[PDB]
């Protein structure tokens, strides 16, 4: 099902974090890794579209990383979305919803 | 004023400003109708702040006429050349990661500036900013770096970052009023320098090739330290670090856990992909509310039911069979124990706050335990392993099927090797001759709660002669 072989941890996001940035949330991984070499990628607003790159994720490591101090009172949620493929650009996962909440 | 770039006669916004997207930008910031009304010099001085970010900006021409700004954000844009903030000394912050510049001769006269953001750039060349000593922040990663030398006079900074070629660390020794370093994904292994800088407070060093952090000893104001994936085996140096609230050294060689007995403030702890067989020297560390011990050589994991804070645990990838343990960690959210050898997960049923539980690659034939488990939204239970007890053989043999789905309903096998057939609830093979094994697999999707999956495996099942 959707889960699949994802492993993520739960994302706490406070707002007027202290640098340097941009400053690791959580690290991501799919299992499917130890039949491959897998490479991490993340889409949604903050992300790959507006705002570009509020959100970005290192691609061979997993970590999901925030660019810059967050405002609640600007924006207070974001709907991102992990993707895991292998060296041969196949999905070893189906795409993950990650809900962030921007708190105090 | 001498060095500043001034309009004497009423100028067009879009004759000062050439690039059209901050044009635009700035029509807005005047409070101006159209990019073709003149403004005065006058107007230019009142603008202090720009916030320009994600605009899609590729020349700042014209900024040099906004004498007074001291503060700028042109992150996430296009940028090369920044020659047009040369003289604009009453800059104090500048927000310019995610750009193209790799030449910052620009900002070596900026002397105000105490914050200044380049990472995700095309820099090599830092020696432009020896002489800002007044910075507090700056951050240099996902750029081409390979010497530092540049950062050695900068004895104000308190936080730091840079990447992503550099092994020579020497050029921080006179940077002690350092309280958060970030080095993570260069070419280090030599930390040695780091004993100078004892008010570090935050340390992030992964992705390099670290094997010694006796250098750490002293560095005792240490709260958080990420050692991940490094060339780590002996952590005895970390008993030293009293105040870590939040370690990691996941992907490391480390199966002594001895020094981190006394870590009591940890409530973060990270220990994934090492050698691990013994988590006895964790069994104090109570205030841990997220424990990663995948990936390890793990059997014994009786310690752990000391860890009643837990509401997430990783155990994935070990050659854990019993899971009871974890059952009185009544907290438990996120549970994640995939590549295991666990049968009965009855002593599940009391993680009544679980929502991600991840069990594939077990021993699991019987799903009823979890049936009221109803908060999850996160399932995995898929290919499932495991061989039954003889049975003698005979020419007509029969087993009952014992895969039982949440219902308690039997899930009828998907393959059946052999020939076999099914009529519920047992599998017939009439077998031709003797054969020392049979096996049959099952695949059912299945939800509990709000979380779907295939609880799927392969059954092998022994014959006696």
């Amino acid at each position: 099902g959707p889960l699949g072989s994802w492993v993520i941890p739960p994302i706490s996001c406070p707002e007027n974090e202290k640098g340097p940035f941009p400053k690791n949330l959580v690290q991501i991984k799919s299992n499917k890794d130890k039949e491959g070499k897998v490479f991490y990628s993340i889409t949604g607003q903050g992300a790959d579209t507006p705002p570009v790159g509020v959100f970005i994720i290192e691609r061979e490591t997993g970590w999901l990383k925030v660019t810059e101090p967050l405002d609640r009172e600007r924006i207070a949620t974001y709907t991102l979305f992990s993707h895991a493929v292998s060296s041969n650009g196949n999905a070893v996962e189906d795409p993950m919803e990650i809900l962030i909440t921007v708190t105090d | 004023p001498l060095g500043s770039a001034t309009i004497t006669q009423d100028t067009p916004i879009n004759q000062i400003f050439t690039d059209t997207a901050l044009a635009e930008k700035m029509k807005t910031v005047l409070g101006k109708t159209n990019v073709t009304d003149t403004v005065s010099q006058t107007d230019l001085d009142q603008v202090t702040t720009l916030q320009a970010d994600r605009l899609g900006i590729k020349s700042i021409d014209g900024v040099e006429y906004l004498n007074n700004l001291t503060q700028i954000n042109f992150s996430n844009n296009q940028l090369t050349d920044i020659t047009p903030l040369k003289n604009l000394t009453k800059l104090v912050d500048i927000l310019m990661n995610n750009n193209q510049i790799a030449d910052i001769t620009p900002l070596a006269n900026l002397t105000n500036l105490t914050g200044l953001t380049l990472f995700n750039n095309q820099i090599t060349d830092i020696d432009p900013l020896k002489n800002l000593t007044n910075l507090n922040r700056l951050e240099l990663s996902s750029n081409t770096i390979s010497d530092i030398s540049a950062l050695s006079g900068l004895t104000s900074l308190q936080q730091l970052s840079f990447g992503n070629q550099v092994t020579d660390l020497k050029p921080l020794a006179n940077l002690t009023t350092l309280e958060r370093l970030d080095i993570s994904s260069n070419k280090v292994s030599d930390i040695s320098v780091l004993a100078k800088l004892t008010n570090l407070e935050s340390l992030i060093a992964t992705n390099n090739q670290i094997s010694d952090i006796t250098p750490l000893g002293i560095l005792t104001n240490l709260d958080e330290l990420s050692l991940n994936g490094n060339q780590l085996k002996d952590i005895g140096t970390l008993a030293s670090l009293t105040n870590l609230t939040d370690l990691d050294l996941a992907n490391n060689q480390i199966s002594n856990l001895a020094p981190l007995s006394g870590l009591t403030k940890l409530t973060e702890l990270k220990l994934g992909a090492n050698q691990i067989s013994n988590i006895s020297p964790l069994a104090g560390l109570t205030a841990l509310t997220n424990l990663e011990l995948n990936e390890n050589q793990l059997e014994d994991i009786s310690p752990i039911s000391n860890l009643k804070n837990l509401t997430y645990l990783t155990l994935y990838f070990n050659n854990i069979s019993d899971i009871s343990p974890v059952s009185s960690l009544t907290k438990l959210q996120r549970l994640f124990f995939a590549n295991n050898k666990v049968s009965d997960v009855s002593s599940l049923a009391n993680l009544t706050n679980i929502n991600w539980l991840s069990a594939g690659h077990n021993q699991i034939s019987d799903l009823t335990p979890l049936a009221n488990l109803t908060r999850i939204t996160q399932l995995g239970l898929n290919d499932q392993a495991w061989t039954n007890a003889p049975v003698n053989y005979k020419a007509n043999v029969s087993i009952p099927n014992t895969v039982k789905n949440v219902t308690g309903a039997l899930i009828a096998p998907a393959t059946i090797s052999d020939g076999g057939s099914y009529t519920e609830p047992d599998i017939t093979w009439n077998l031709p001759s003797y054969t020392n094994e049979v096996s049959y697999t099952f695949s059912q999707p299945v939800t509990i709660g709000k979380g779907t999956t295939t609880f799927s495996g392969t059954v092998t099942q022994p014959l006696k002669g």
